[PDB]
């Protein structure tokens, strides 16, 4: 409910979002989610439901112009040793970031995590979230439509996902969502 | 009356639900803020802002 109340901020001349030019409304929300996340670090919930809700709310505040658009927090919560709900919430935030900020290195981070993660459910979920919220569609001109990305995703369909039967269908779905049924257009 | 009259007297009791809710709420908020600042200062810490 605190995350639902966040309206987009009135940035002037692309002003850098710092602590002093914060909204007086959003400072209370940010204090509350900081208190909740830190108290979850000491007294945890049943399935880290407050971690998932606070990561989702920090992504809501980053989607508007309130918190700086930095994926390092979600990249630290998406490591292997965390609970799987925290991991998929953080990876959902990283997928949303690499859709909005057109990040090349975050997409390479996600594709590397698809290739070598210990939990195969997390790999399937990353391919699923990158299909649902794709970094670009076939209609879009994006900076991320190289021949290098077409070769990486074709290598991920062909080899690489050969051991799961669910990662390979997810890679086929991702290639269909990104490049369509015909020849990838952004290619010689 | 002062020559021989004595009545005990007590302190003013605060039986008000509003101020009791306010006292318990503010004391709980202050002790949890003090606890979390003490535990963040004497351990590894993160920060939403640069060097915060």
């Amino acid at each position: 409910a605190l995350a639902n109340s966040v309206t987009p901020a009135v940035s002037v001349n692309n002003e850098v979002r710092t602590l002093d030019n914060l909204n007086p409304d959003v400072r209370l929300i940010l204090e509350e989610i900081t208190r909740f996340l830190n108290m979850e670090k000491l007294l945890p919930s049943y399935r880290h439901t407050i971690t998932v809700s606070c990561l989702r709310a920090i992504r809501v505040l980053q989607k508007n112009g309130h918190v700086p658009s930095d994926p390092a927090l979600f990249k630290s919560y998406a490591e292997y040793g965390h609970f799987v709900d925290i991991r998929i919430a953080a990876l959902e935030a990283v997928v949303d970031y690499t859709k909005v900020d057109r990040s090349y290195e975050e997409l390479q981070w996600l594709l590397n995590m698809i290739q070598n993660d210990p939990v195969p459910y997390v790999r399937h979920k990353i391919l699923n979230m990158l299909t649902k919220n794709p970094p670009f569609t076939k209609n879009m001109e994006s900076p991320l439509c190289n021949e290098a990305l077409v070769d990486q995703l074709w290598k991920l369909m062909n080899s690489g996902t050969s051991h799961d039967w669910r990662l390979r269908c997810g890679a086929v779905d991702l290639y269909f969502t990104l490049f369509g049924l015909s020849r990838p257009s952004c290619l010689p | 009356p002062h020559t021989y009259i004595k009545t005990p007297t007590y302190r003013e009791p605060v039986s008000d639900y509003q101020v009791l809710r306010e006292k318990a709420a503010s004391q709980r908020r202050d002790v949890e803020r003090a606890l979390t600042r003490f535990m963040a200062k004497t351990g590894e810490t993160q920060s939403l802002f640069k060097d915060d």
